Order: C-alpha cells, then structure tokens, then sequence
C-alpha cells in the first residue's frame, strides 16, 4: 500500500510550525516530567507486582537452598 | 555435600573501569611465574616477545629466552636437537606430555596457567586466597595422602603443596617479598597473562563512553527536532453542519 | 518518469521501503527492534566472516585458533568480543520483538508472524551450532548433552544423533559440519528476514492503539530513520560497555578450558538465551515427555494467532490481560533462573510449577481473560 | 535418480570408514588370566576386561539388588562368569575407576570417590548407577567382540 | 482473488516469473544457458558445502583432508568429483551465455548485461579462490604467482599483495581467509543472479530475430520449462560422463602433490577457463601493463554496449559480422591455447598477435564493420 | 634442452570405460609393493583394512598388519612405546622424515606412492615405462655419481637405481615373475591404491550413461509433445480490405 | 510486463491442434532432415572458415616448436 489511497479523510484542519520555528525538547517542566510521572503512576500497579513477586520467590529460593546444605545442630546430639 | 567457602575480594590496582594494569607488578608477577611456578604449570600463550614494551625491554626479553633452550626442528639427517631460545619461543613445558606431568606430582595434573584467572569463578581473588590460604583441615574431616587441605580448592584437598612462603625468590627491585605480597604479583601477572588487552580495552572502554556520551544527545536533538513539526501538530475537526 | 527514484527497478525497491513508505505516527519505541534486529544481524555477520578468517575447525586446532585470533590478530579480540556479546545482544532484542507482538497483536499479521517464528529457531540454531566452535569444555559438553536429547525419539531415534554429529560422539566430524552449518545458516536468516518484511509490507504496520492508521501516516524516512538511528545509539551503547567491560559478565568460565572427555563439569547448561526452554526440559521426568516440552515450549509461538479473543488487537485498554502480560514474562524470567540452578528441591519444585504456569497462561488464562473481559464491555 | 543422487548425499553425512574402523574391538581372553583386570581403548574410552578368581566371583552374586542405589543382578549383567567387560567411565562425573582397588576388591574412581564392586557395581560415591556395560557378544573360547 | 496463486504475496513472485511470464516463442536453444547457469550455481553451492563438511583450513591439514573425504566420506569421491568438474560445466555455460548476449544484442539490455559482467567477475574469484584450498603445488603456486601480479599497482602495490594473503607470502593466514571467502562468494552470486533477471524481467526477453516479440509471447511453464529441463539433461549428460569416466581428463597432475615451497612446477599455469587472459597477461612485457591487458580483457565487456552500430539488434541478418563473430571466438580459443603452452618463439609470437586481434575485432573491426554494414543497406 | 621422451601406451585390462581393476593382479602388486618397494616409499593414505573385501580377506588382511609394529600414544608414564599393527593402521613409513630419507637414498627423496599414479604424466602407462626401461646413456650424455640413466625420466637422471629385476621376489599365486610382468601387477596395484572407487566409479558411469540414454528421449518426447501446438500452428492475415 | 498489454494486433487469424490429436516429432524425412541439411549448408562456410584457420595454426605452431628442439645435422660437421 502506497500514500494517496489509505483512507477517505473528511474535514480535518491541522496546523503545524516548521521545525526552526519552534522548539525540539520543550517545556520539560511544565507538561514534560509530569507526563512521564502521570505514567509511571498509571502501570506500576500492574507491572511491578508480577515482578515483585518473581523476586521473593527468587530469594526465598536461594535462602532455603542454602539452608538446606548446613547441618541441623540436633541430627546428633550423641 | 556439595558445601564451599567463596572467595573475599580484594581491591586490585587494576579493577577500575578506567584503570589499567600495575606493570612494575606485572613484571615481579613473571618472576614468580619463571622462578617458582613454570616447573610444573605450563604457560602455552604467552612468549618473550610479549614483554617487550610491556613489563620488559627488548634486549632485556632477549636475554631471558637465551636462558632456556628448546627442541627444534630436523636436522639434514633428520633428527631433533637442542638451542638456545629466541624471542619467538613460547614459554618452555616442564613436561613433555600430562601423563608425563601427572607420574611427577603424584596422579594430580598442575593445569596450564595461560586463562587461569578466567577459567575459575573468582579469577585472581580465587587464585590469590587459594596460595595464601592452606591450613590443618577441621575436626572430622580428614585428607588423604599426597593431598592438602585448602578450604578455598573444592573438595578441601589439592594435589598442589603450598608453593609459596617468604622469600623463596628475591624481587630484584628491592621489594619485601612476603608470601602475601608475592603472591599478588603473581596474580596480577596471571591476569595480564589470561588477556594482555586489558588496558588497551580499557582506554578503548574510556573513549567510547565518551562517544556514546556525544553521539546520542546529537541523534536525540536531531531526532527531537525532525518530529517536533507532529507533537506540536494541531487538529480541528470542521463539518460544515 | 521525473522523480528517477519512483521509477528505476532497484531504487524503487528502498524508496518504498525505507522512504516513502506509510508508517502509523503513534508507533512505539517497541517498534525500534526490527530495525535493530536486522542491522544486529549485518554486525554477526560482518564480525563473523572476518572472524572465520582466522579459525580452524579442527579438534587440535579449534580452540587455539580461537586464542590466537586473540593473542596474535590485531584487533582480533575486539571482534571476538563484539561477535560473541553480540549473540546476545541479538537474543535480547528478538526478546524484546516478540514481546512487542505479543501484546500489540501484531501477531494477528499471521504470515508475517508466522515467517518470524522461523527466525527465531533459525536464529537459534545457528547459536547453538556456533558455540561449539570454540570448543572448550562447556562448548563440548553442552554440544553432547542437548544433541544427545533426539536419543528420546523412539526408534528412528539413536541413528539421527548417531548420524547427526560425526559417527559415535561430538568429535571432529561434528565440529566441522557445525563450522559449516554455522556459516551457512545466518545468511538463510537475511534470506527469511526479507521474506519477513515482505509480508510485512502487505499490510501496513501496526500500532500501539490498535486501531486503523490510514487515518494519518508519515513517511518513514524523514522519521523513523531518524527515529531508528537513536534507538541504534540507545541500545548500542550498553552493548559495548558490557562488551568492553565486563567481557565474561555473560561467559561461563568453564569454557576457558580446552574440551577434555575425561572431564565431564558440573552444571552443563546451554547459554542463558536457551535456559528458560532447558528449565521446562528437565519440569517433565519421563525423558520423551521432556523433549516435547522443550519443542512445546517455542512451537507453541505458532499456536498464539489462534488464541486470540478479544475484540480489540492490542491490549491497551484490557488492564486484566495486561497484568497476565507481565505475570507471563515474570514467569519467563523465574524459569530462566531455574535453568541455572542444579536440580535440586527448592527449585525442581518451583521449577514445574513456572513451567505449568507457563503453558496455562498462554494455553488457558489468556483466551479465557480474553473473551470474560469482552463480556465486561457488553459484547 | 533422484533416490539415487538423494541417498548417496544423506551418507556423506554419516560415519566415514576411517570410523567406523574403529567401531568394534576383538578381544583374547586367554591373554587375561584370573585375577587381573585389563584395561584397553575402545571409541576413545577405556574398555574394562577382569577375569574373576572365586574370591571376587562368589563375594559379589550374594548381596541383594534392592540394597542398591543402581538395583542390579551381577548374573544379569554377565554371560560368562569369569568375564567381565566394562566401560571405564564413573556413572559420576566422567571420571576413569582403578583396577585392582577399592573397599570391594574391584574398581574406584579417585576423582570425589566412587566405590565400585568386582562386579563394576556402585557402592560408595554419589556415582548414580553401576559401570556401563557395553552392547556386545562372544566369538569364541578366548575371542571376544564389542561393539 | 480467484486464482489463489496471483493474489498471494509469495506465490505471485513465483506464477510471475516461472508460469504466466510471456516469453517469445521462437526463442533458440541459446538461451538455456540462463537455466543452466542457475542450476549450476544450486548444484555447486550443494556439492560444496556437503563437501566443506568434510575439509579442514590449515596448512597441515587441507591436503589430507580432501585426500580423506575422497577416501573416508561415503561418496565422498563422487561428491568432489562432480564439484571439481562442475566448476568447469559452469564456466562453458557461462561462456555460451555471454556468447548468445554478444551476438543478439542482447547486451543492449545493459543493467541487466552490467549485472551479468558482475556476476562474470564474481563466478572468478570465487573460482580462483577456491582452487587453493586443496593445497596442491598448483593450487600453492597458482595462488602465489597469480595473487604477487598485483605487486606492478605502483606504489599501494606490495602492500596490497602483502595484506591480501597472510603476511609474507601464500601461507596458512591466506589458505583461511581463501577457504571463508570461497564460502560466502558463492551466495553473493546467487543473491545477484536476483537482480540480473530482475533487470532483465523489465523488458522482455529478447529473441533471435531481434524485433519485437509482443506480437506473440507465450506463457513460459507450459512451454520453456520443459524446453529447459531438456537442456538440463542433454547438458548434463556429457558433464557426467565426463565426470564419472574421466574425472581427470581437465585437471593438472601436479596438484596431486602436497604443496612444498621448495619445488616451483616447470609451468605454472592456472585453470583453462582462465588461460586465454592469462595469454593476453604475457603479451606484453612491460609487468605493468601486462595487468592492464589483463584486466582490460574482461573489464572491456563493459563497453560492448556502446560500441554496437549496427540498425539492426541481432547479427542473424548481418553476414558480415557474423563472420567477425566467429573469427573472434576462434581468437578466444587460440589464446587459450597459446596459454598452455610455454613462452617460447613459435608460441610469443602467435600470442601477442592473437591478443592484439583480440582487441581490435571488439574495439574496432565490430563497429567498423557495423556502420559500414548500414551504409551497405541504404541508411 | 627441454627435450624428452614419452611412454607409450599399453592396453591395461583396466583402461575400458566399463572394465575395471584386476584384483588378482591388483592383489600381486600389493605383494611387490610390500615385499621390495615399501622400503624406500611411502604409501601413507592405504591402509590394511582397505584390502578387506578387495583382494584379501579380512583375517587375512589382520594377520598382514600384524607383520609389522607401529608406534602408539604415551604411556601411562608418558613415553613412545611399540606394538603389532592393527588392522586399522596405515602401511608403515620406511623413514622418521624426509632429511631422514634423503640421507638414506643418497640426496634424492623417494616420493610417497599414494597418489604417483595420477601424480604424473602418463600415470601406469609412465611408471611401467620408467621401471622396466633403464639402459646405458646415449654418447655425448654422462650421467654423475649416484644417478641412473633412464630415457623415460626428466633429465634422464633418477635417484633410484633399477628397483626390479626377474624374481626379487615370488608371486605366491604361481605366477612367472618376470621383471616386465611384475612391474605390470605394481602398476595396477598402483591405480587402485590412487583411486580405490574406480570399479565403483565405473559401475556408476554404466548406469547413469543408461539413465540419460532413457531420460533425454522421454523428456525430448514430452518437449516435442507440448511444443507441437506451435510449431503445427497456422497464421492467417484477413484485413476486411 | 504481464498477459494483456503487449501489442495492437489486428486481423490475425490462427489456428492450432491439441497435442493429442497430432504428431509430436512429424515428418522426419518429408521435411525434418532437409532443413537441417538447408541450415548446415548455409553457415558451415561462414563458420568453418574461422576454425579451419585456427587448426592450421594450431598445427603450424605445435609441428614448429617441435622442429625447433631436434639438432641440426650441421651444426656441427666438424
Ligand atoms: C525467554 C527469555 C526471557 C528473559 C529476557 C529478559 C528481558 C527482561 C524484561 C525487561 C522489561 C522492560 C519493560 C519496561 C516496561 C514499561 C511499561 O511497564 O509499560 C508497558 C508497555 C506500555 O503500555 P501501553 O498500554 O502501550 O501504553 C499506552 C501508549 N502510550 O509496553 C510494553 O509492552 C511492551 C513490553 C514488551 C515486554 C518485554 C518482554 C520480553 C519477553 C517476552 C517474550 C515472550 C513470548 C514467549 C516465549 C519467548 C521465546
Ligand atoms: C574465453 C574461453 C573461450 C573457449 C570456450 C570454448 C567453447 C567452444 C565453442 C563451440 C561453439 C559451438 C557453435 C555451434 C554453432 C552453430 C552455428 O554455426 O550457427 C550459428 C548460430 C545461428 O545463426 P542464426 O543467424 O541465429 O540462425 C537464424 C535462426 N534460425 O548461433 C550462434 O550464435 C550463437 C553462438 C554462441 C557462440 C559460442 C561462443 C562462446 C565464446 C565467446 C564469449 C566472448 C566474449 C568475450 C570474452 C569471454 C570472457
Ligand atoms: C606458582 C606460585 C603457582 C601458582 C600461581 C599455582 C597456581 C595453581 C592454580 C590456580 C591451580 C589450579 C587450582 C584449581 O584447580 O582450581 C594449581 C594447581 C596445581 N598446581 Fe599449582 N601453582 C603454582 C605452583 C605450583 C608448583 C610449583 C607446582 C608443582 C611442584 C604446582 C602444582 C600444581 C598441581 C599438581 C595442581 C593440582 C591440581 C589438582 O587438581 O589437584 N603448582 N596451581
Ligand atoms: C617398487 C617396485 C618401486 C616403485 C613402483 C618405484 C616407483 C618410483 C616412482 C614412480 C618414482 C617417481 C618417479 C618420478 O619422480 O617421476 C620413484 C622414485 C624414486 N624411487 Fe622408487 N620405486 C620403487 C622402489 C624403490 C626402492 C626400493 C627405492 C629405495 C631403495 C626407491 C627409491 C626411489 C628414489 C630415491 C626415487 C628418486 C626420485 C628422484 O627425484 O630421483 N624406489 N620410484
Ligand atoms: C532476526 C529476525 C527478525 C528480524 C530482523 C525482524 C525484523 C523485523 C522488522 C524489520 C520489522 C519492522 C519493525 C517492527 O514492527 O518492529 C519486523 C516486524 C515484525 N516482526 Fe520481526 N523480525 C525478526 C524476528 C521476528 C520474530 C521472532 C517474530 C515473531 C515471533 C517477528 C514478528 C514481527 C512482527 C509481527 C512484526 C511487527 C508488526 C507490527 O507490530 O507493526 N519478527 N520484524
Ligand atoms: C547469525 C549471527 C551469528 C550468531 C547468532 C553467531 C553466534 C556465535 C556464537 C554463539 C559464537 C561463540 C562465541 C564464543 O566463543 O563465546 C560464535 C562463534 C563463531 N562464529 Fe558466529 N555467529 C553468527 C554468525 C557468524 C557467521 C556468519 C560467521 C562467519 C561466516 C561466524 C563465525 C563464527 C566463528 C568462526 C566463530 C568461532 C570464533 C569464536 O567463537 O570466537 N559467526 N558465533
Ligand atoms: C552465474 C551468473 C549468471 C546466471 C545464473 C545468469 C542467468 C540468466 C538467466 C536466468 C537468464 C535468462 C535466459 C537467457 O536469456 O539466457 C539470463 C539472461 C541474460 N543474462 Fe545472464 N546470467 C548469468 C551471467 C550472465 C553474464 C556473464 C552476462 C553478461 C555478460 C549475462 C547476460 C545476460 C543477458 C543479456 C541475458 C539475456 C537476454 C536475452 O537475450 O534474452 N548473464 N541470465
Ligand atoms: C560458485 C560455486 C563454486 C565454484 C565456482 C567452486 C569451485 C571450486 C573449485 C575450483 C574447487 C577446487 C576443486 C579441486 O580441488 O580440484 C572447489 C573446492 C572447494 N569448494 Fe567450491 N566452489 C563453489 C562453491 C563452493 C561452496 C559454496 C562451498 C561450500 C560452502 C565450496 C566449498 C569448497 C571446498 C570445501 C572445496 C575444497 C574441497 C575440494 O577442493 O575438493 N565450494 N570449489
Ligand atoms: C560508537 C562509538 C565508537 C567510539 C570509537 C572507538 C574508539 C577506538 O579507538 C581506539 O583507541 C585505542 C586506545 O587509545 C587505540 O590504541 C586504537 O588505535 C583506537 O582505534
Ligand atoms: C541422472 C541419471 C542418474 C543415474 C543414476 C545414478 C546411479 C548411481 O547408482 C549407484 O550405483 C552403484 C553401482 O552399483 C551402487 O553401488 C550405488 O549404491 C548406487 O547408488
Ligand atoms: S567423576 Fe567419577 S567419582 Fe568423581
């Protein structure tokens, strides 16, 4: 598929400045870091927990592994 | 059971991202290595020639291979003999093959040292606590003849005896050689011997950091700068009703 | 015709492919893999030929070969690094374009989907046959344990292995048919991979949204190239810190040693990028069942077109799946540990357990949260 | 043709001559009296051949199967009782057992310790299973072929 | 779609090229050799890498290792019999190819003739880097002397010659970097034999009587693909005839000696499909411009397009010409003989007489020869 | 002056494209190999084993490999030690290494035989020729110390002195070992030990040269077959005028 | 270029037979063999020539070197 015909397009207006006429990375404050924030509060409730979890069972694996290998105080006590 | 003990860590010269290798060890390292070790552990990589401009003058590794001689080649009747090495020998075997090797260190085989530092978890901090670290082996537990109890050597016994103790050899640069100390050097020697890259890698490391540094900032204004003319677009929607 | 660039045969071929050439605005920066994957491959390629240029495959002269490219060819140790870091750098970008799929429905592109899944094992293949080569004992070892596994298929089982390396063992007729197939097989891949693209290109690219693109699209160059080229940058950065470095950072010890029969290591397991699927190897006991898992345990990438049921493509606005999403991956990643652990308790528990959470999750949750999540929406 | 020119390249691909000569071993038995054990090379492993005396013999038929970590009947490893043919490598880790030592009079691997019997059986070390028997037969009164 | 097979993004590739594709219909038994020359390419890219499986790069080893697989590889000598020979069955089709281009004009079609001199060029080197890799005293020698020439490229000469092998001269470093090279040529060949019928799928194919086909195509599959098959086979015929009764007939006996550095052959000459330019080498004495000749009796391929004067395409109504043509082959041929044979007094001479006639017959006879031809008909 | 003479051309009983090696004859040479040839040259790609099933059989051919004892591998001390050849052992070499020859043959170095055949101009034909053909050099030619004049051999000076003379030798077979004839059997022997496949190579050439005897007729009918639509066709021009 | 838009033919009338209901190799005397006989005999001297020339050539050259390696009766009467 080529440009010319994707889609019948009616009634849209848009408007833009050529690249020397504005800014690249602008207002980082005033709508850009808070954006990225409005983000990382948005998923991490739904990403960090799978991955929270993963690392529990990751450390309470390695911990008992390692405890299963030293010798129980009492296996003689005679 | 399969129980060990793991290696500290020592803050060696040359951990440092950005810093290299310490030569004037180095140097001593390959005393110890040609004194003490090279008659029994075999070093096939490395010759002469790489010292040169690197621990060594030219001249100096000149005279440091005449030292041994080596077999070569035959005659014009066709047998093998003996000369002094050149520059382009490769350290000399102690051994001329490993069933050789293991009759002469009682059925243990001393392994080639050329990738020790890379072929054991821990590299030099292994190599380093397992010389200074040998010790009478703990209550129940007992090691068999010709074997040494090392806690820091799997299985706690070493067919290797403890190779190092004061002294032994004589840094010549006027440096108090204490089993700790010369062993260090040995190491550090080892870790040059595994990958003299190193601080050719490192440097390497230094300016492509600054590359990275330079070029993606460049890419990103770049980058910023041909969409911007999209994520300041405006849209309207006009249906003439 | 004027433009000259429309026109010629050859250079109409890149200016409807890298030019010209509609691209959905709103595209993701997930979408910087293909890319990256394909110039990843140009690299091994390129690193590799100039690295075959000095190897010997021979079981007397592998290994040193392999050193003396390092010791002696200048630079020789930089291509190497860069060659073999690079596998993985290529692994975890083909990761990272799975995922992209997974969950963007790109999937649903089956012919271009399905070509993908070729990719994949050929790119593994070429990865296992190409880490032999070295030789060393992990090189030797891991070649005659995960070649061995065929063993399980009954009857015209023993004689593939048997016949696949050399004659009776991983020998030298082995590490040669290997060095071959190993030179061989990445340029099937750039083959492929343009069949890939190709399907592809039928249809448009899709999209973080999910919905038609037509609406508003923009030539690939003016941006994405840029776009691409600092994703490049980006992702290339890390690859050579890691790459100059902390070279091993990834590199089993083990194979510093030259290959030795008599010496079977502790611990034999194939490269991380192959763990997650060694892990569901050794979940199911009987030997065969294993084998099936393992195969399952990719194949089942063929099956995902068809386990599809919502009425949306992406999963932007299904917040139920999406958490299964990352259950999933978080699963992957839990059996990739598993596969670097013996297998002792702890583990060949937790073990089959990832592994089972692994075929329900794509077998049964995920369809299932799938069509419950349309009715939640009235449908 | 085509099967023809199929076939003969799907063997280009199998074991050459140069192997398959070294496929099968012929051995003399009357070369190895009672009481030694005799080690030979066969597909680059050691190739273990003991002929038993009544003191290895007898010791090793009478203790029980299920006592084992590898369950197995020495008479059902066995054709011919003054015979044994194993293959030197530890069930452990790959590791090459001694002849003529050990608690059991017959092999041990000195590599983490593995004990085995006159009967090439595992008795002491965490090696999982007894020594691997070969696929074989005999050839006659003092010849015998592996492989 | 209906069809099934016109509609699919693969298969159309196909059906459009292989069926469906208009082809004239009085297309003479000269244009075989394209099929032929595809073929050929697939079968030595087969033979040759079921044969690398086998061969071992090294100084010490190759030798031996082609000796073993001819010994030790079931039907292994098969194998490299039909590659070795196969080479040769590539070269005179490739040659009847450029042949039937040069006298229908079909050279007019340049992008597509441009890609084929390409394609020429390439089918060398991987031919002459190739032959080394038995190390026999010719394939060592062959290599030294052929590979030293560029030593005349004033001043970034030596270095060349000194970086292009090894160090210092044909040795190990060399033999590797010949082998890898002879392994990746080949499928740049094919991946050009793309290009070169996409060019030529532009236009249609051209024909014996040099005017427009349009006025009847006919669909290729029903027709040319058994006309093809046939020539395969009628072909092929001679090729294993050749191959299986005398496997030797077109191989130096001197590469049967293991390469040794202290014995230069009395008659150091390279594979007969590269001898009449190894003749037009030796024509003139001046190193330098020995290469030149040299280079310049392929390279000149280049111009024929712009030295075609005649009004009419093809030579079939162009007696004149036509007769040049044969008195040109009849040069090639001799060259090739006068390179067999030593540099000697009856042989010099006919050398650098038939090399100059070489030239001119291209350079000024053939468009002498047309425009006159022209005025002759009244134009 | 490059000036020389060139073998004739004798009709070996295995020269027809469908006739293959005598291995009764093959057989014999083996024998003048092994028994007078095998102590100056080499023959390093035969092996007994390659007899088996040619023109020995396999106890046969283990009991001939016996005859001989071959150096093996390290001890389990490390050392070279010997014993009786196997049956997959190549045919031993007379010498340690070449220097080691040519010391032995005055200077010259006799060649390996493995590949001499085709080694060559002339192959059989040649070697035929140079063995049974020795004379006194023509006037005016002399020939120095140490070298034998024979025509058929470049520079008409060879290293080796006449190799063969009636008996030397006696074909066990109950066979009149003339000089000319046994040279024959050598030189078949020869052919065979160059090119093992030949019989099979040849078999094959049989069946492929029927294979397109049946295939280009059946396709050349197919291709006329469908072709025919065109080449019967009839065109017509009928402008209404 | 594909089926349908190669040229403006007008008037041509053609006519054609199944494959089964003719003969695939026809005629081998009546017209075959002539014409390969009406072509060997309309070229054979336009390329013959050429060839034979090369041969003589050929054979020039070979007998030449060979003569100019035997001794002169003469070179020597003395
Ligand atoms: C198998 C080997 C597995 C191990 C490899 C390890 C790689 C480790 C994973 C690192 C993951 C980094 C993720 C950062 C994520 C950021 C984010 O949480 O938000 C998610 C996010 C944004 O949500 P939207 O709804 O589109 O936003 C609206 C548009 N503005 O998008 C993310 O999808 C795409 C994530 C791809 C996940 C990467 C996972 C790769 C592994 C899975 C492959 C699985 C397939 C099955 C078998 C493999 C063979
Ligand atoms: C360089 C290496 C050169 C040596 C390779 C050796 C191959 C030996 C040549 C054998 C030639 C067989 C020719 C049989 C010819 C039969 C014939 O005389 O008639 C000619 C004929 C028919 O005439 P029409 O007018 O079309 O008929 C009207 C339509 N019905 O058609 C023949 O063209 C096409 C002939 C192709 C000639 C083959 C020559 C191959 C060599 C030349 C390549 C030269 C290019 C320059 C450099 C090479 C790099
Ligand atoms: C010289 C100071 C010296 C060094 C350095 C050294 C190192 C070394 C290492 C790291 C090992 C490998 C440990 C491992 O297997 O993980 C090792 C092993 C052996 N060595 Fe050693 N060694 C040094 C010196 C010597 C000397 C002087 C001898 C010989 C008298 C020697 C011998 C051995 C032997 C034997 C082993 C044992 C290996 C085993 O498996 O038991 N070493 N050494
Ligand atoms: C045994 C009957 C026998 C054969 C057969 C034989 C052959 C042979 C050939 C074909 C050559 C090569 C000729 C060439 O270079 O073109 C050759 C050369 C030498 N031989 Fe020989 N030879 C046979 C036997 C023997 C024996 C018994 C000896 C050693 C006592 C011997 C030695 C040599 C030597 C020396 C050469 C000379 C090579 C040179 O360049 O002068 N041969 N032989
Ligand atoms: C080495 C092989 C591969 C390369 C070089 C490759 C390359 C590409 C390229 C160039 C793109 C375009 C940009 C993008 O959408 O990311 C692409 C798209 C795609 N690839 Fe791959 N790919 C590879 C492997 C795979 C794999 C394994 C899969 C399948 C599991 C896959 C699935 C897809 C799909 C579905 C698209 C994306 C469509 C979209 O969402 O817009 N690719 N790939
Ligand atoms: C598809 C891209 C490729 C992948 C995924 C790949 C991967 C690898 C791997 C895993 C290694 C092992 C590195 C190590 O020793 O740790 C390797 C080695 C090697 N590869 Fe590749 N390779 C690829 C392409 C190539 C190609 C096409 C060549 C050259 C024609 C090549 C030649 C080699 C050689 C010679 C080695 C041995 C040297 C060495 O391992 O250092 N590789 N490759
Ligand atoms: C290995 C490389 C080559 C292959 C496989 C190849 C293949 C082909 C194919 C498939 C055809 C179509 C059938 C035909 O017209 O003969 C073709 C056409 C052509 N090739 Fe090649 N070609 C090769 C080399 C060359 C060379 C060296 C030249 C140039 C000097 C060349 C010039 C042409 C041209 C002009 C056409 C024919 C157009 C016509 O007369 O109808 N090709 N080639
Ligand atoms: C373009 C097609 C090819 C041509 C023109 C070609 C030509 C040749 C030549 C001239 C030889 C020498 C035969 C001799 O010793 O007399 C040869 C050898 C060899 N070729 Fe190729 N070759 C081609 C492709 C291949 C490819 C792609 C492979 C495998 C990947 C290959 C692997 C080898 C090997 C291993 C040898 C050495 C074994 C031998 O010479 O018998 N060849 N090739
Ligand atoms: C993509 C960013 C790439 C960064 C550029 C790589 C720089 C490599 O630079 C290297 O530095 C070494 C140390 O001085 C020199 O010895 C080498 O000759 C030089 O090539
Ligand atoms: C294109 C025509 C191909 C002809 C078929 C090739 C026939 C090869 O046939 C071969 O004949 C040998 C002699 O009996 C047998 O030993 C081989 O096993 C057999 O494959
Ligand atoms: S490897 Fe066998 S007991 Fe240790």
């Amino acid at each position: 598929r080529q440009f010319g015909h994707l889609t019948r397009v009616r009634h849209l207006i848009t408007y833009s400045l050529s690249p020397f006429e504005q800014r690249p990375f602008p207002h980082y404050f005033s709508k850009g870091v808070p954006n990225v924030w409005r983000r990382l509060r948005a998923c991490i409730l739904r990403v960090a927990p799978p991955f929270l979890a993963f690392y529990l069972l990751y450390t309470w694996g390695t911990q008992e592994f390692e405890k299963s290998k030293r010798k129980n105080p009492a296996a003689y006590v005679n | 059971s399969d129980l060990e003990l793991h290696p500290p860590s020592y803050p060696w010269s040359h951990r440092g991202p950005l810093s290299s290798l310490d030569h004037t060890s180095i140097r001593r390292g390959f005393q110890v290595y040609k004194q003490v070790c090279s008659s029994c552990h075999s070093m096939d990589y490395v010759a002469y020639r790489h010292l040169v401009g690197v621990c060594y003058t030219e001249d100096e590794a000149k005279a440091l291979a005449e030292e041994v001689e080596v077999q070569d080649g035959p005659n014009e009747d066709g047998e093998m003999f003996m000369r002094p090495g050149k520059l382009s020998d490769y350290f000399p075997k102690p051994y001329p093959n490993p069933e050789a090797a293991r009759a002469a260190n009682n059925g243990a085989l001393p392994p080639d040292l050329s990738y020790i530092v890379r072929a054991r978890h821990g590299g030099e901090d292994y190599v380093f606590s397992l010389l200074t670290g040998y010790c009478e082996p703990p209550t129940g537990v007992s090691v068999r003849e010709g074997l040494y109890f090392n806690p820091y050597f799997p299985g706690q016994a070493i067919g290797m005896a403890p190779p190092i103790y004061n002294d032994v050899l004589e840094f010549d640069d006027g440096t108090p050689a204490t089993m700790s100390q010369v062993a260090k050097d040995v190491c550090t020697f080892l870790r040059w011997a595994a990958e003299p890259e190193h601080d050719h890698r490192k440097r390497m490391g230094l300016k492509m950091l600054l590359m990275m540094g330079l070029l993606v900032p460049l890419v990103y204004y770049m980058k910023r700068h041909k969409w911007s003319v999209l994520k300041s677009r405006k849209l309207a929607y006009r249906p003439p009703k | 015709a004027p433009n000259i660039r429309k026109s010629h045969p050859l250079l109409k071929m890149i200016n409807n492919s890298l030019i010209d050439l509609p691209a959905p605005s709103n595209i993701s920066a997930w979408w910087n893999f293909g890319s990256l994957l394909a110039v990843c491959l140009m690299t091994q390629i390129l690193t590799g030929l100039l690295l075959a240029m000095h190897y010997t495959a021979d079981t007397s002269l592998a290994f040193s070969s392999v050193a003396h490219t390092c010791r002696n060819v200048q630079y020789g140790w930089l291509i190497r690094n860069l060659h073999a870091n690079g596998a993985s750098f290529f692994f975890i970008c083909i990761f990272l374009h799975i995922g992209r799929g997974l969950y963007y429905g790109s999937y649903l592109y089956k012919e271009t989907w399905n070509t993908g899944v070729i990719l994949l094992l050929t790119l593994m293949a070429t990865a296992f046959v190409g880490y032999v080569l070295p030789w060393g004992q992990m090189s030797f070892w891991g070649a005659t344990v995960i070649t061995n596994l065929f063993s399980a298929i009954p009857y015209i089982g023993h004689t593939l292995v048997e016949w696949a390396w050399g004659g009776f063992s991983v020998d030298n007729p082995t590490l040669t048919r290997f060095f071959a197939l190993h030179f061989l097989l990445p340029f099937a891949i750039a083959g492929i991979t343009i069949i890939h693209l190709t399907f592809l290109h039928e249809s448009g690219s899709n999209n973080p949204l999910g919905i038609s693109s037509d609406s508003d699209k923009i030539p690939f160059h003016p941006y994405y190239s840029f776009k691409d080229i600092l994703g490049l940058t980006l992702m290339l950065t890390p690859f050579l810190t890691l790459a100059l470095f902390s070279p091993n950072l990834l590199g089993d010890p083990e194979n510093f040693t030259p290959a030795n029969p008599l010496v079977t290591p502790p611990h034999i397991k194939p490269e991380w990028y192959f763990l997650f699927a060694y892990a569901i190897l050794r979940s199911i006991p009987n030997k065969l069942g294993g084998v099936l898992a393992l195969a399952a345990s990719v194949l089942i990438l063929f099956l995902i077109p068809f386990l599809h049921k919502s009425k949306q493509r992406t999963m932007t606005f299904r917040p139920l799946s999406q958490t299964l999403f990352w259950l999933l991956v978080a699963n992957l990643l839990i059996l990739t540990w598993i596969g670097s652990q013996p297998v002792e308790h702890p583990f060949i528990i937790i073990g089959q357990m990832a592994s089972l959470s692994y075929f329900t999750i794509l077998l049964i949750l995920f369809p299932t949260i799938g069509t419950l999540e349309n009715k939640m929406l009235n449908y | 043709a085509a099967k023809n020119v199929v076939t003969q390249f799907v063997s280009s691909m199998s074991a050459s001559a140069d192997v398959l000569a070294m496929s099968k071993i012929e051995i003399k038995l009357s070369d190895i009296p009672e009481g030694k054990n005799m080690a030979f090379k066969w597909r680059g492993k050691p190739l273990f051949v003991r002929h038993r005396t009544k003191k290895e013999i007898d010791q090793e038929a009478a203790v029980e199967v299920s006592q084992l970590r590898d369950p197995q009947h020495d008479l059902e490893r066995v054709k011919k009782p003054e015979w044994v043919i194993l293959i030197g490598v530890c069930t452990h880790l790959g590791c090459v057992p001694i002849a003529n030592a050990g608690d059991f009079g017959g092999y041990y691997c000195p590599c983490h310790g593995s004990h085995y019997d006159a009967s090439g059986r595992i008795r002491k070390g965490p090696a999982p299973l007894n020594l691997e028997v070969p696929s074989y037969e005999f050839t006659s009164d003092d010849m015998v072929i592996v492989g």
